């Protein structure tokens, strides 16, 4: 599969996604933009099973553009959550759900900076940090490992950068680019991705 | 705010919606998971008998999650109108609500009619409602009762069918209970002796059975008296207690404390 | 082809969920045919098309879609003012739980869109 | 077509101290939803210093415990000794595995002194993982019990609590009480109460009633 | 479950055992399997019970209904073609097979045997269920025309006895019912009065 | 799958209701925070213990009807009438179920009587006077509560034996666990601790 | 799989033997095929035997068992197979069987008086063997045995013909709610005498 | 006679739920670091979701040259590895030298290996010190032996992975190796629900095993 | 397939139908179904006709050698066994129902009637096969003791007609055969001699 | 899975495989040397399920070495192909045979170089290139293309490396390192491991 991180610290989320989309024991594409942005100060990782990914997280980039528009403030975090939840949750009946694996990550200028986790179910739960793929087993031990509640940005960007790396050694799937983007009180932030 | 999606939530009764997640979710199944919990079987042994001029129920008082007793005191003889009663087995749930929508049907009738409602009226409900149903609502139920053409008794099984017995007996014990109707019962008993012969019957589905045996319960249903004992006998009393466990103060360690005063 | 409404599609589902889905969905309607067979075959075409003609006009006017109504004189025209089932405790449309824009449900109850 | 196990249910429980090793068990033997009989006890007694109980399917229960038995005999020819608690065990382990692909769909759990004559209680599974435990309960109702022994005789999660030695006294009392609980909320146990006390000087048994239904 | 019925002259015997199995344990032996449909008409219960009972229900209020706006009495051939519909349009979803079986003033005496499926077929003699394969034979033999009512009672008999005494499903009391012009003489044979045959 | 374990306990005039805090899928713990005990009331709180992502719903789809109840009629509901609607919302999807068990533990707004309850994923209400559980690890509790319990149990008596009880029988289940969280209601004043356990 | 079987078999202690019985009727399915074989045998002059399930490997035990019998008795010693030594040896025929996937389908009440004490033993297809003053197999388990322990536990010792009367009710019991039973029935009672067998024994009720 | 259970029904040379069952292993470790070999494990087994034991000492102790490792099916791996030593105690009595790990990797695979697909679920690790230095395999049930620095095999260990070989290096000296080995099976048994208990550590330095801690993860949590 | 046998005063009297089908359509109309085992010992094949073939082959070796051994004429009862023995070895591979019937001079006209499975019982009169069931109530109804040879064969044929005229599987000519101390009077009953009764 | 590849020139052959040694989404091992040498001019790459691999590569070494003490000289590598085939198609029967794919690659100082693909069905086929593993179905295009009956060395193995090349940019597995070997007049050459 693919692999998501999210790292919460003081005052910002740190994610990460692959950039590997494959089709079979070839991949199609190294440049997947896994990430969609779902206002100004909040990102949605979503990955899973081929095509559901890409329609629920357009459904509900649609939908948090639109209730700011009808409105003219934003989504809280933990509203777009909870929304995202509510609406994951309902179809897990007719139109078989969609296996989307989400991670919810974004900023609030009265809440502070918050990342939910959120399996194909739709189970909602606030994290310090998450990740999901079968990348994830190998990076969580170094996650609880090197985390404090208190991590400068640079710090966090070399955790981040270990986690990696170690996911580099063992892993056996081929990962060799992943896309970093910090949130902060100021927007969305590019990082540089991190290559191999 | 009245989100614009699904045209309206415009009839009730039922999901289905939200199955499919049900057949997928294997989990319990394969992989691993099986947390997944299952439903119940309350309704162990129940029994009635048609006396001289009555109708006498019968029931057990144990409530089985798979095979651990969850409830020790279930009452299983539901109240459907102040002249019939009805004993319960069964998958649990749907006998409970099965049995409350048939009272407030059948007690709206006796309520716009004017008189007291007929035994027979609240077989057809049953009937017709678990046959309408196909069976998936399974309730299998004892029905009593008195009204002025006699005392009358039937037994309805969850699929729709319906058996008016002199005595019926239903339930997980239900063989063992029939094993002493079948030998002691005869027409025309007293009060007492009816009584007598039902506690037997329940006493055979609680001793000589696994999913059974609690306090017995009783309905003695008169053409004018209508007694709801319960417990009617106490045949099993917890062992005395021999140590004296008795966790003391400051034993556990508490890491968080949050106090709110309420009042 | 479009969505903002949930991809009105449901080509997945198909099969029912349940032999009993569609069935226990609509016994409303299963009802109707029953007793209309039981009418066309014994009283005659002109009681159905008397059943038909009523219950067109008890529905035209009770309240607008996007509110709850209760349909008073539907149900005493079909025994139901004294029976009670379970399509009436379980998610009152009362409490319906689920609505969309008043305008855009008050059309499609005429037909518009 | 033809299911070659059944579950007959019953529970039993070992409680090692310094200078004794309780075993002991229910006595109802079931099936399905019937109560076949209320007297099978489920404790049996080996040597003079080791008792074995075993618990679940009642088929394999009797032939383990004639082959054990058996087996004793044919060490004592041997070896011209009796065996000990460990050798037992380790040979109930191997005999067990035996039939790796044809489990004995059994629960045992060793109980007698060692040796030196402190206790020991040895416990196992279907197909002969064995190993040393203080402790030990199997069967239908071995989750009930344990963690209450964990309580009681490990003291886990107490805390700033004296660590007494579990007398005989208690540990009669502390087994009588764990066993009427569990008749309350398992449905495979009750109608008895077989108990055996491996001591020094032999092996004495107390048998008490439980919830009859 | 032997159900069985035959036309003689003037009217029609039913007859029918009382033993409801739920495998092989007796729910109830002393069932009536004869439900009346009208005044003079009877069916005979045979399959699942639920569906048996759900549709003689269904079929008695559409044929009181019926009789009520006709103002006559029903024929047996209406109760008939009423039973054929409920069991042909629902064939997948019941296991009934009915013996219809009554009187009415214009042809008589009639036996019709609706079996599982949807059929509508007039018998001379009509029998169902699961004992009924063990009395075949019997019935083919025995069966004469022109059998007055006594000799129909006595033949009915033997035939639900040799029935019940060899199929599991079948067994308990003897439910008869001869209904002519004049009305349904109901009757029980139990027991003793059970004709019995001597077993090597 | 998800995990999960709650109970309730009776006393003099008090409740107490429990909760482990692990959010795992299936082996992977992911968070030790996750909610199964909702405040419903003043005196009155939910369990849920199943799947997370039921959890998560039944505790919204009860507090909906649960607001409009209390703005309708203007009154803290009793908790019986709580108990009564959360069958009426498991019963709902009888056939699509909610695969979750609430407990329900609370005191009377008018009298401070104490009131437990547990319900099956389809709806049944059982009262009980001394405890309910429910979860993954249903035998152990029961199994520590058969023993530990005791009635007419002062409040920090009270929560000494629903700590022990978690404490031990969460220990011995491995799907359930990383730390136990505990409310003790009072006819005065709510206490919630949060206890020492294995982290493992 | 099993063909022709046989329904139930009764077995109750009482002072100075035992006394069993079982119903004469071998079920092809759903049919009472055979009318009038015997499901009681007589091992040796201490005990007899009876047997629910398939008629054919009960004949085939009946063979093996009885032959066993004769070849003690040739021997002339004077040991002969006690009812417990014949339970063991059935218990232990029928695990060997089973643990080769190819069962005795069969569920046998052994019954013998022997040294003053009476005995009871079941032996079922799967080596699940066990005593017990009061037996009942297929659903004479569940429709006699509730009758046969609630009259036992009152009073623990019974007489013969109170024995005898309380088997005979639980077969009118077995009669009334059994498909699968006829109403001639056989009892084998043994005493310090021998073995004794009575039949074909009606159940003339009211 | 039919069968008649002939005595001691089948049981010779056994040397090479329903029933269905035989507890669990989980979350092992080894690497191979310049003082020698060690090896770590918790001693948790469960069975089903239902903790059977928290005592379980899942580091075999084959003979005081050379150590095993439970994982994946506890009885399987505790005969295997007490045939393999019975095994390697008859090599060093005929040919009077201590048999090389190289030597037991590949006896216990040929074992294993016949059975193929028959149901074991077997996931050992051998350890020792031979005489051509450390040695270290995986054999499993399926047949693989590998040599290798650093393995971990059980339900969790890929997080054990993950912890070890950020912390591993050739030239680690040996507190600080413990250190390692503990935190990363702690970090194992903190996220995996199939481990727990008290994380065993095992030394294999020059000619003898040796024992270094036995520390429960209720108070290394509190440690850390 | 209606093999059937009645034991007479001195002897024995065999009876058969004749239709082998392999499905639906009848792969032989005229099989001979009563395989002489010996000089006056018969078996009627019922099941598959493979298993029953070789099954009364290897009886007829085998009893032709014991008899020549011990020199006398094989007790009927001894062929009974014989087939019990290959019948009940291989049930599992069998579908062999054999109606062993004969005479010698020790005791009389005997009955054997070893069904699938490998029982082996005596019966005044046996029946078996595919159509036995709609005969067994006639037989039961009819059969009285101390029948002569000649009533014996019409009864054996009434109900071998009652038998194929209602089963598929049964149909044909009837074979008969009078074993009595002389020898066998064998006889086909073909075309117009087979009795037939009046349908309705 | 994995990797075989062969290439045979004018007078040698050769072969590379990958490293990687995965038992599930982690990999045990970053040195798996899946090459077994036969004799001294003979090498037998074997791949394929866990377990069978290495035990038929041993049963056949151990029978070539037996071979070779036994009479003195050594198997032609036809006939180590042909004793291979053999041996592998007969336990197509109890012994559930092994799925081993194999690629025998030898010289003879008569026959010249030799390459022999063989399938788990034993199929022997010889043939100038060949490739096992889901990495085959990439490579083998670009083998057509550059491939010549007449290679120098040095073309070889730079063609050898454009094939490990793209299958990096391609496959989705992580294959980081390739064993590389040579086979000619002299024994069996080691070259320098290529590694990314």
């Amino acid at each position: 599969m693919e692999y998501l991180i999210g790292i919460q610290g003081p005052d910002y989320v740190l994610v990460a996604s692959d950039r590997v989309a494959a089709s079979n024991i070839v991949q199609m594409k190294d440049d997947h933009d896994k990430m969609f942005k779902m206002s100004e100060k909040i990102l949605l990782l979503c990955v899973g099973e081929a095509g559901d990914t890409v329609q629920f997280a357009e459904y509900i980039q649609k939908n948090v553009q639109l209730y700011k528009m009808r409105n003219g403030y934003e989504l809280s975090p933990t509203a777009a959550a909870n929304f995202t939840r509510r609406n994951l949750a309902d179809c897990l009946r007719s139109r078989t759900p969609y296996h989307v694996n989400l991670l919810l990550a974004g900023y609030d200028e009265h809440e502070g900076p918050a990342l939910y986790y959120m399996d194909y179910l739709a189970a909602l739960a606030k994290a310090p940090f998450a990740a999901h793929g079968y990348g994830a087993f190998l990076t969580l031990s170094i996650l609880d490992r090197y985390y404090t509640p208190t991590i400068s940005r640079e710090r966090a960007v070399e955790l981040l950068r270990k986690c990696l790396e170690e996911l580099q050694k063992r892993f056996i799937l081929n990962l060799p680019t992943f896309s970093v983007r910090i949130i902060d009180k100021n927007g969305i932030h590019d990082l540089d991705n991190i290559s191999f | 705010m009245a989100a614009v999606s699904v045209y309206a939530p415009p009839v009730g009764g039922f999901s289905f919606d939200n199955c499919r997640r049900n057949a997928v979710l294997e989990a319990d199944f394969a992989k691993r998971g099986y947390k997944l919990p299952k439903v119940r079987k309350t309704g162990t042994t129940i029994a009635g008998v048609v006396y001289k001029d009555g109708i006498v129920l019968g029931a057990d008082t144990r409530a089985t999650e798979g095979m651990v007793v969850a409830d020790k005191n279930c009452s299983k003889i539901h109240f459907i109108s102040p002249n019939i009663y009805c004993c319960g087995a069964g998958t649990a749930a749907d006998t409970d609500m099965t049995t409350q929508l048939i009272s407030s049907n059948l007690e709206l009738h006796s309520l716009s009619t004017g008189r007291l409602p007929r035994v027979v009226t609240a077989n057809r409900m049953l009937k017709q409602m678990l046959f309408r149903y196909q069976g998936y609502i399974g309730a299998a139920l004892v029905l009593g009762g008195v009204d002025v053409t006699g005392p009358h008794l039937y037994s309805i099984y969850p699929h729709g069918s319906t058996d008016k017995l002199p005595y019926v007996t239903m339930g997980s014990g239900s063989l063992a209970a029939m094993a002493v109707f079948e030998d002691k019962f005869r027409p025309d008993m007293e009060e007492e002796e009816a009584k007598n012969l039902v506690s037997e019957a329940i006493a055979a589905g609680i001793f000589n059975d696994l999913g059974s045996g609690s306090n017995i319960d009783l309905c003695v249903i008169s053409k004018n008296k209508l007694d709801f004992l319960r417990p009617y006998t106490v045949p099993n009393k917890k062992g005395t207690r021999l140590g004296r466990y008795r966790c003391e103060k400051g034993t556990t360690a508490v890491l968080t404390e949050k106090i709110t005063p309420l009042e | 082809d479009l969505l903002r409404k949930g991809f009105s599609c449901v080509k997945n589902e198909l099969l029912p969920s349940h032999p009993l889905e569609l069935s226990e969905k609509n016994f409303q309607l299963n009802q109707d045919k029953m007793n209309f067979s039981t009418l066309r075959n014994i009283q005659g075409l002109f009681a159905p098309l008397k059943l038909q003609m009523e219950f067109k006009a008890v529905q035209q006017v009770q309240r607008l879609p996007f509110l709850s109504s209760s349909n008073l004189s539907l149900d005493v025209l079909r025994g139901n003012d004294e029976t009670i089932g379970f399509e009436d405790i379980l998610n009152d449309p009362s409490q319906s739980e689920v609505m969309g824009e008043p305008h855009l449900m008050v059309e499609y109850k005429l037909g518009l869109l | 077509r033809f299911s070659p196990y059944v579950f007959n249910g019953g529970t039993i429980l070992a409680i090692a101290g310094e200078d004794f090793a309780i075993v002991a068990s229910d006595t109802r033997l079931s099936e399905g939803f019937s109560i076949h009989t209320r007297d099978s006890p489920k404790c049996y007694k080996l040597t003079d210093k080791t008792v074995i109980g075993c618990s679940g399917f009642h088929g394999d229960c009797l032939t383990l415990t004639k082959i054990i038995e058996a087996r004793l005999k044919m060490y004592k020819h041997s070896n011209n000794k009796a065996m000990t608690t460990g050798a037992i065990a380790a040979m109930l382990s191997t005999i067990l595995y035996s039939r790796r692909f044809f489990p004995y769909y059994v629960y045992n759990i060793i109980g007698g002194l060692d040796e030196e004559g402190k206790g020991a209680v040895y416990s196992f599974d279907p197909v002969g993982s064995y190993q040393r435990d203080s402790f030990k309960a199997g069967g239908s109702a071995s989750a009930m019990l344990q963690p209450l022994l964990d309580n009681q005789v490990g003291f886990k999660n107490m805390q700033n609590v004296e660590h007494v030695p579990l007398s005989l006294d208690r540990a009669m009392r502390l087994v009588k009480d764990v066993f009427i609980s569990a008749a309350e909320r398992d449905v495979y146990t009750g109608d008895a109460l077989r108990i055996c006390i491996v001591t020094k000087e032999g092996i004495r048994e107390e048998t008490v009633s439980l919830r009859k239904d | 479950t032997t159900i069985m019925a035959v036309q003689f002259d003037g009217g029609v015997v039913l007859g029918a055992d009382s033993r409801t199995t739920t495998g092989s344990y007796i729910a109830n032996r002393v069932t009536d399997k004869l439900t009346p449909i009208h005044d003079r008409i009877f069916c005979c219960r045979s399959g699942s019970a639920a569906d048996t009972q759900a549709v003689a229900d269904a079929v008695t209020y559409q044929l009181g209904f019926h009789s009520i706006e006709l103002n006559e009495p029903p024929l047996v051939h209406t109760a008939a073609s009423l039973f054929k519909e409920m069991c042909y349009r629902y064939r997948e979803d019941l296991m009934a097979g009915i013996i219809i079986a009554g009187w009415d003033p214009q042809e008589g005496g009639q036996v019709y045997s609706v079996p599982m499926g949807g059929m509508m077929v007039r018998q001379s003699f009509a029998i169902g269920g699961s004992g009924s394969s063990y009395i075949y034979g019997y019935v083919d033999a025995t069966y004469r025309e022109g059998m007055t009512k006594e000799e129909c009672l006595q033949f009915t008999a033997n035939a639900l006895a040799l029935a019940m005494e060899r199929d599991g499903s079948s067994g308990g009391v003897i439910r008869l019912a001869a209904i002519a012009e004049s009305g349904v003489e109901r009757q029980v044979l139990l027991g003793d009065q059970i004709p019995k045959f001597a077993v090597a | 799958y998800n995990g999960g374990a709650v109970m309730a306990m009776k006393g003099k005039n008090c409740v107490a209701i429990a909760a482990d805090r692990r959010f795992g899928i299936q082996a992977q713990m992911v968070t030790t925070d996750f909610q199964k005990i909702f405040p419903m009331g003043d005196r009155l709180y939910i369990g849920l213990a199943g799947l997370a992502t039921d959890v998560q719903t039944v505790a919204q789809r009860l507090k909906f009807r649960l607001n409009l109840y209390e703005l309708k009629e203007g009154r803290q509901i009793k908790p019986y009438t709580l108990m009564s609607m959360v069958a009426n919302l498991l019963y709902e999807k009888r056939f699509g179920p909610y695969y979750t068990e609430p407990v329900i533990a609370g005191l009377d707004p008018k009298t401070f009587k104490p009131f437990i309850c547990s319900l099956d994923l389809i709806g049944c209400p059982m009262v009980t006077d001394d405890f309910v559980v429910s979860g993954t690890c249903a035998e152990q509790m029961y199994g520590m509560c058969e023993s530990l319990w005791e009635p007419n149990m002062d409040p920090d008596h009270l929560f000494e034996t629903i700590s022990q009880a978690m404490l031990n029988a969460v220990d011995r289940d491995a799907v359930s666990g990383m730390g136990v969280i505990v409310h003790i209601i009072e006819k005065d004043k709510i206490t919630t601790r949060t206890l020492k356990a294995r982290m493992d | 799989n099993p063909m022709v079987t046989g329904t139930s078999v009764l077995g109750v202690k009482f002072e100075g033997g035992v006394v069993i019985a079982a119903d004469m009727l071998g079920s092809y399915g759903s049919l009472a095929r055979f009318r009038n074989i015997s499901r009681i045998m007589r091992v040796n002059n201490s005990t007899m035997l009876g047997a629910s399930g398939d008629y054919a490997d009960f004949q085939y035990l009946k063979q093996v068992l009885g032959q066993m019998v004769i070849d003690e008795e040739l021997l002339g010693d004077g040991h002969s197979y006690s009812p417990r030594a014949i339970h063991s040896w059935l218990t232990r025929a029928m695990y060997s069987r089973r643990s080769k996937m190819n069962p005795l389908w069969n569920t046998m009440v052994i019954g013998g008086y022997a040294d003053g004490e009476s005995f009871l033993g079941y032996v079922d297809m799967l080596g699940v063997a066990y005593e017990a003053p009061s037996l009942a197999t297929g659903y004479g388990a569940y429709l006699a045995q509730p009758l046969l322990r609630e009259v036992l536990e009152k009073q623990p010792v019974l007489s013969q013909t109170e024995a005898r009367d309380l088997v005979e009710r639980c077969m009118r019991v077995l009669y009334y709610r059994d498909a699968r039973s006829y109403n001639r029935f056989q009892i084998a009672t043994v005493t310090e005498k021998g073995v004794e067998i009575e039949g074909p024994l009606s159940t003339e009720t009211n | 006679l039919l069968d008649l259970g002939p005595g001691s029904l089948s049981d010779g040379l056994s040397l090479a739920e329903p029933g269905i069952e035989m507890l669990h292993g989980t979350t092992t470790l080894a690497f191979k670091f310049r003082h020698g070999v060690i090896v770590a494990a918790d001693s948790r087994a469960t069975a089903g979701a239902y903790i059977a034991s928290q005592t379980v000492k899942k580091v075999i102790e084959i003979n005081p040259y050379l150590l095993g490792t439970m994982a994946g099916g506890a009885a399987d791996c505790s005969f295997w590895e007490r045939l393999l030593a019975r095994q390697c105690r008859i090599y060093e009595l005929r040919n009077k030298e201590r048999i090389s790990v190289a030597a037991a990797s590949k006896l216990l695979a040929n074992m294993v290996y016949q059975y193929k697909g028959m149901g074991l679920s077997m996931g050992t690790m051998i350890c020792g010190w031979d005489k051509r230095g450390p040695g270290l395999y995986y054999v499993d049930s399926e047949g693989n032996r590998i040599s290798g620095a650093t393995f971990s095999v059980g339900s969790g260990s890929v997080y054990a992975y993950g912890v070890m070989d950020r912390g591993y290096s050739y030239d680690l000296e040996v507190e600080q190796a413990y250190d390692l080995a503990r935190r990363a099976i702690y970090q194992a048994t903190y996220r995996d629900a199939y481990s727990g208990g008290a994380v065993n550590l095992y030394h294999v330095r020059e000619d003898g095993w040796i024992r270094v801690s036995s520390d429960n993860v209720a108070d290394l949590h509190e440690k850390y």
